[PDB]
């Protein structure tokens, strides 16, 4: 999450670091940009 | 607006694109004679690295301009970095001239230019001026196409050309129809040339300026 | 590399093109969690300091990149050379909440104060621009006083943002804007 | 030679609350026997969902009689924890003790007069945007619900978990005059030589209640 | 005249064609949000009936109109039909405005304006005004398309937003490239606005007028 | 790397004490060392 190099359970338990994310029931950024064609709209030569 | 085409074509690093395509057309060859001859006695090597894009202008295409306005521009001709350094530093060799032509006004005008690529020359006949149509060559029209392009071989008299004094190819567009700007026309139509030369290998080699 | 551009659909282009390879590049620094995990000192205006984000310089890096990404979420770990007993108080709780030892009331020692924060927020999701200077009442990561505070800094933690934001820089003014860096 | 240590700055220095445990220093104690000792209980809103509370009112009874007037409402208020009514209630005297919340409470009603006191009430709920109605018929526009005595009398009502986060605070301030939560209020349709009854609402927590982050600070 | 497009978009009874389409950008998401919260207590519902087209006008892009002009359009915003009963007789809801943009002039003008769909916000920066490239947004140019479209999600800062005082969603079009009417092309283009708000769900009720 | 005696992992992860060195694609004083012949160019006698 940005700079843990910690070895060990950075012993205070893991329901107490920081706060548990509730379910329910890059994401998108990375889903737009591994999508762009290097390709020609014609036909190369040479 | 059509079938649609569109095209690049990569020599070396440089790279000329287009979108009013119409194709091409290779003329007399496609291949390129043994260069591996007894003239150059295993002493030639290939340079593909010279080998690409360079700009020289041709005349400029007016409405007055006569039909005939033929602007020539000798193949080889004066080179201000490789393929010029390696005729310098060169006496026999031999090439293959790309020639990718482009002609700006826009979809409106009138008139063409008559582009070709004939070899061994000294001038021509405007009798004959009537039959480009034998050499490779392209026709240019704002109605279909911006750029022309036809890719030239190597025709020589030898294997192994020398042009310090010799310039097998040249290129004349002679003007077969005169150009109309019309009711809202583009004004003037400069015509530019974007060359390379291709499939070239050396022999041979002098002292230094030294 | 053409296209039509009127669409805006994705359309680079990279080396290999016109020639050239292209390279295994190792962007591990350019990772959102990783450059945010790493401590802003913000002005500890006083005593009672509410654990806010738009209170820090929109110039540094985590608050730079902070003001980029208009939703996030994240943790805390805080610093805070004082005086006193520190003793934060939770999202909500009353202002005057932030007083009675029972509270996490820390005890002083040499010379700040190094300790762990949840995100407590009633939203599933917090924002450095609500368009609701003016913004929200319930946008606040607990709240912090002791009795004469220092030294305030943030290291976000777990970081998230979500959607994007304008990235500009210092407008140079030679095309090429000069600044000493570190030489021999 | 040794295990070498770095004396780490900032960790360790007391917190009220701080993890770890202290050092025992007598230990070998056996106690005596704690076995099924009476009403035991281990969750605060186990007893505040198990046991419900009347409210505090105006004058301070809890009950309430009916008006024989066009003036209807019957109550009317607040509907967070501030509500004075349930500020001293049960699960009103502990939310104190906690910045948010969420779920759902109870308003359990009771009759107390005569058989021959037939009686009809309501129970509307809006929400912040509005102010509340005054009568019944502009309120029927809400989520409500009707009733009228008979055989049995008590009846318990849940009243909705509504707001844009998840949660929102107990506490409140003169900016929240707009309330984040709504202001339900209770009316009355008609009734006969039902006038003067008592109607006793008290409160629960319903099964959607719960209650979190820990805040103390100074009441009685 | 090309590789040829068309495309109309129907959204409960009213139905946006046309056929300068260049295609369109959903950004951030395509999706939702679960909107079955806790916060909404299954009280809940869903309304697609409001879920449709509606005209708003946008400013006027006149050749003076400078490298900045973005006229904004709040979304949600001032509803003489269905959605806006629907915010007036409710509290807590959520949507997605779809919008197709359009902006009438002829196939010869210059310039683009430059639309966008952004969030949350207050008011932006000029030196910002470089980046609409980053949240969901189109280009315009009358020489490929005459709409625009871009259909955006749900972000809100909660699962169920409150309209009455707030508005998640505005819409600007940043005048990128000024507008050049020319010899024979358009004389103004008068940009409007056409949207339409999708997958929304209600929560909450207020009295009445009464 | 010159003293390093430690008996644990250095406890901060590997990723994190040194930078680490990616490849492509004595060294060579011990291989011009390891050829030095102490051979006679004539006969040994005696």
């Amino acid at each position: 999450s940005g700079n843990t190099g910690s070895i060990i359970n950075n012993y205070y338990m893991q329901q107490y670091q920081n706060s548990m994310d509730t379910q329910l029931g890059n994401d998108w950024f990375s889903k737009l940009a591994s999508s762009a064609f290097s390709g020609l709209f014609g036909a190369l030569l040479a | 607006l059509l079938e649609d085409r569109i095209l690049t074509t990569r020599n070396g690093h440089t790279t000329s694109t287009t979108q009013s395509s119409v194709g091409v057309t290779y003329g007399y060859a496609t291949a390129e004679d043994f260069v591996s001859g007894p003239n150059t006695s295993g002493l030639e090597t290939r340079v593909a690295q010279a080998e690409r894009f360079f700009k020289t202008h041709l005349f400029d295409w007016v409405t007055s301009d006569p039909f005939g306005r033929c602007h020539l521009l000798e193949l080889p001709t004066d080179h201000k970095g490789v393929y010029g350094y390696l005729t310098d530093s060169y006496a026999y060799m031999r090439n293959g001239w790309d020639v990718e032509v482009t002609a700006v006004g826009n979809q409106f005008n009138g008139g063409c230019l008559l582009v070709a690529m004939v070899p061994e020359l000294c001038s021509i006949q405007k009798r004959e001026l009537y039959q480009l149509t034998l050499f490779p060559h392209q026709f240019i029209n704002p109605r279909t196409n911006m750029t022309a392009h036809i890719t030239v071989p190597f025709v020589g008299v030898n294997r192994y050309d020398q042009y310090k004094v010799h310039k097998p190819w040249t290129l004349v567009v002679m003007v077969v129809a005169p150009l109309t700007v019309n009711s809202e026309g583009a004004p003037q139509i400069k015509v530019y040339a974007n060359i390379a030369p291709t499939n070239v290998h050396v022999a041979g080699e002098f002292p230094s300026k030294e | 590399t053409t296209s039509a551009g009127e669409s805006a659909d994705p359309v680079t282009a990279t080396v290999e093109n016109y020639g050239g390879e292209t390279q295994v590049q190792r962007r591990q620094h350019t990772d959102v969690s990783f450059i945010l995990d790493r401590f802003v000192k913000v002005t500890p205006k006083d005593q009672i300091n509410v654990l806010d984000l738009m209170q820090t310089p929109a110039h540094t890096l985590v608050g730079a990149l902070l003001r980029t990404a208009t939703y996030y979420f994240a943790d805390l770990e805080v610093a805070v050379k004082h005086e006193g007993n520190l003793t934060w108080v939770p999202n909500g709780a009353p202002e005057a909440a932030l007083d009675n030892t029972t509270n996490p009331t820390a005890y002083h020692k040499a010379p700040l104060t190094r300790l762990a924060l949840p995100y407590t927020a009633p939203h599933r999701v917090l924002a450095t621009v609500y368009n609701g200077r003016a913004l929200p009442t319930s946008f606040n990561y607990g709240a912090i006083k002791a009795t004469r505070v220092t030294e305030l800094l943030y290291r976000m933690k777990r970081a998230e943002t979500y959607c994007p934001r304008p990235l500009l820089a210092i407008h140079p003014d030679q095309a090429r804007h000069k600044q000493k860096i570190v030489a021999p | 030679g040794i295990f070498p240590v770095a004396c780490s700055d900032g960790y360790g220095g007391l917190v009220t609350t701080d993890p770890k445990t202290a050092d025992p220093a007598y230990g070998k104690v056996f106690n005596p026997p704690r076995n099924m000792l009476p009403g035991r209980f281990t969750n605060f809103l186990d007893v505040a969902e198990a046991c419900p509370t009347f409210l505090h009112f105006e004058g301070d009874v809890p009950y309430v009689t009916t008006k024989t007037d066009s003036d209807r409402v019957l109550a009317q208020f607040d509907l967070s924890l501030a509500a004075k009514h349930m500020s001293n209630t049960f699960l009103a005297g502990l939310a104190q003790y906690y910045t948010q919340y969420s779920g759902t409470i109870n308003l359990h009603f009771m009759f107390t007069g005569p058989t021959d006191a037939k009686a009809r009430y309501m129970i509307a709920y809006a929400p912040p945007g509005m102010e509340p109605p005054k009568t019944p018929e502009a309120a029927a526009h809400c989520i409500h619900a009707e009733w009228d005595t008979g055989l049995n009398s008590k009846f318990t009502f849940s009243i909705p978990y509504l707001s844009a986060a998840d949660y929102a605070y107990t506490a409140s301030d003169t900016a929240e005059t707009t309330n984040v939560q709504g202001w339900v209020c209770l009316f009355q349709i008609t009734h006969g030589k039902a006038d003067g009854d008592a109607l006793v609402v008290l409160a629960s927590a319903g099964k959607d209640f719960e209650l979190r982050l820990p805040v103390d600070a100074r009441t009685q």
